[PDB]
């Protein structure tokens, strides 16, 4: 049931969205 | 087990390779006879004043070569080009036979060498100066096998391949155990793409040197990217790491790129996708607070903060990038392509397109930049246009796995009609393809694949339209059950129709 | 999202060329092999005393071909008797 778990928004298109779900602070100099 | 540490091979060396290798502490003989002079090189040692003693006291070349080789770690490239200088001045050298005159020749070939590399520019001054030096050793005693190692250096630099394979030939021909040799014979390979043939090298440096500079391990993990098993290039990457555990950064990087990969590839979930991604993000930071302007760091954080929605952000880094490393074209081109990408949400058309273009002028190899400059074309309307180019691109590159180009492929042709087989061709190695990298099938080719099989099987059509069905599942829409319907119809099947309908 | 998709297929793929910083070969580099001029030979000669079996086990499992056999005998030419 692996090959279908794996499935899932990212691979659907979904992964800039879980990205932007993911929130770090970085030291950026610009 | 044993630890796997530079302290193993340490152990496993005799204690004259130990201690005496890594010596921080010269000690030079003076001229008034049995004095001798110690002074550690990890206090601030000067150039000028070391140079003018060991002239005074007319050392042995050999500590004026060492002193040089420290000040070379030191990163005293200048220092280090001084102390040949003035050893070239002095009274040993000038008594000496031209051997060590050509010794320090070729040293200073050598630092020429390292002051282009730590600069990566003024190349040709740099090789000219180089290779001077290097003619003056050669002339000065050509017996010497570390003159044809400079020579093939020198000639894999200016793209030379074949003089320098010569010459590695040469130097096997002369000893099979010559490391640098083996070393530079598996560079040449890799420029020449020869992936598997520079690993055998590789392999027989590492057997042959575990602690040998430049790590073989990075082009065994390099090799082993090349042959899909990047596990074990990671695996040997935090060897080498271990091994070196300082001005390696390069191999921290390939590690989070590796990671980058494993968790876009391999994430079995969303939760365990954004785990992975904030462990890679935050080891990518601690590489970060070593080095704050390394220009890959700066074009991989890009696309997670284009991800984030901060466009502003990715043009100043791209920009920044586009200043520092114009020398590179890879470069230029990822900062092209994301520009382009940040310019697609203001649907700058013509601006994306020609920014895709110059990022596909820059670096050939870029893919994305030409899909990104065929959706341009897309965007712009230019049906014809874009049709061209990506018959283009497909005939120049049948061989490579662009799944999404033959779906594009296949929607054009289809929208087309006349080029249905192409449709069928371009839609059946899409599904293929993502078959084989188990990537959820756009149901949408198999509409379209059901649509061109209308004419020709309606077996295949229907079969192609239950499969998209089974994908959707709950996403079944009325066109699907209405199409399925009539096709039940048309082979006679009563009850399936009927519940189709229904 | 679509070229996101292609992104990810594609990652940084082509953004390794740079990377083969490492690939680059100095003689200055190693700590002794320049402290005497034979230094070289000697290093070179060092490692004689080490082989495969001196190599650390993870070290060794790096080699991976892109054990012996007890039926295949290595050839003589005197025999004994």
């Amino acid at each position: 049931k692996l090959e279908s778990m794996v499935k899932s928004n990212y691979r659907n298109g979904g992964l800039d969205r879980i990205i932007s779900k993911i929130d770090f602070d970085f030291d950026l100099e610009l | 087990m044993s630890l796997l540490d530079q302290d193993y091979y340490l152990s496993a060396l005799p204690e004259d390779k130990r201690a005496e290798l890594v010596t921080l502490q010269l000690t030079i003989p003076l001229k008034s006879g049995d004095e001798v002079v110690t002074i550690d090189f990890n206090e601030d040692v000067d150039v000028s004043q070391l140079c003018v003693l060991l002239e005074s006291e007319n050392a042995r070349p050999d500590l004026w070569l060492s002193a040089a080789k420290v000040f070379v770690s030191k990163g005293n490239i200048a220092g280090s080009q001084e102390i040949i200088r003035k050893a070239l001045q002095s009274n040993v050298i000038l008594d000496s036979s031209a051997s060590v005159t050509s010794l320090f020749h070729n040293f200073s070939f050598w630092l020429s060498l390292m002051e282009y590399v730590s600069t990566n520019s003024r190349e040709d001054q740099f090789l000219e100066y180089a290779s001077n030096s290097l003619q003056a050793s050669n002339s000065l005693d050509s017996g010497l096998i570390l003159n044809g190692i400079g020579n093939g250096v020198l000639y894999a630099k200016s793209r030379r391949y074949d003089e320098a394979l010569k010459e590695f030939d040469n130097l096997l021909k002369k000893k099979s155990t010559n490391i640098l040799a083996i070393l530079g014979k598996a560079q040449i390979l890799y420029k020449r793409q020869k992936y598997s043939q520079a690993l055998e090298l590789y392999q027989k440096a590492l057997t042959i040197n575990p602690l040998i500079v430049p790590d073989p391990r990075l082009g065994i993990g390099l090799c082993f990217w090349h042959l899909n098993n990047k596990q074990l290039a990671e695996q040997a990457w935090h060897n080498s790491l271990k091994v070196h555990p300082q001005n390696n950064l390069n191999t921290k990087i390939l590690i989070c790129l590796a990671k980058f990969d494993y968790c876009f590839n391999e994430s079995k979930d969303d939760d365990e996708f954004t785990a992975l991604y904030r462990e890679s993000l935050e080891f990518l930071h601690s590489c970060l607070k070593e080095d704050a302007k390394h220009p890959l760091l700066l074009m991989v954080l890009a696309s997670y903060y284009f991800s984030k929605e901060d466009y502003e952000k990715v043009e100043k880094l791209c920009n920044l990038v586009l200043k520092e490393n114009s020398r590179n074209a890879a470069f230029v081109s990822a900062s092209h392509f994301w520009l382009a990408r940040v310019a697609y949400h203001k649907e700058d058309y013509v601006q994306a397109q020609k920014q895709f273009k110059q990022a596909e002028d820059s670096q050939n190899s870029n893919t994305l930049a030409k899909l990104g400059y065929a959706q341009c074309l897309i965007a712009r309307n230019e049906v014809g246009d874009a049709t061209i180019y990506l018959e283009k691109f497909f005939k120049e590159n049948q061989d490579s796995k662009s799944s999404e180009m033959m779906l594009l492929l296949g929607i054009i042709y289809s929208q087309s009609g006349k080029s249905y087989y192409k449709a069928i061709i371009f839609l059946e190695k899409y599904v293929a393809v993502c078959q084989e990298e188990n990537y959820p099938i756009l149901p949408e080719a198999y509409l379209v694949l059901s649509r061109v099989y209308e004419n020709k099987d309606l077996n295949v059509a229907l079969d192609y339209l239950m499969k998209a069905n089974d994908i959707l599942g709950d996403k079944a829409n009325v066109y699907v059950l209405n199409n399925l319907g009539i096709y039940h119809f048309f082979r006679n099947n009563v009850s399936q129709s009927s519940d189709f309908f229904a | 999202r679509l070229l996101s998709a292609l992104f990810s297929k594609d990652n940084f793929r082509y953004l390794m060329n740079e990377t083969s910083d490492g690939l680059d070969v100095n003689y200055l580099r190693i700590p002794g092999i320049i402290e005497n001029e034979k230094s070289l030979g000697k290093l070179f000669s060092s490692y004689k005393n080490l082989a495969i079996e001196n190599l650390h086990p993870d070290d060794r499992l790096l080699l991976v071909d892109p054990s012996p056999v007890f039926f295949l005998r290595r050839p003589q030419y005197v025999s004994d008797g």
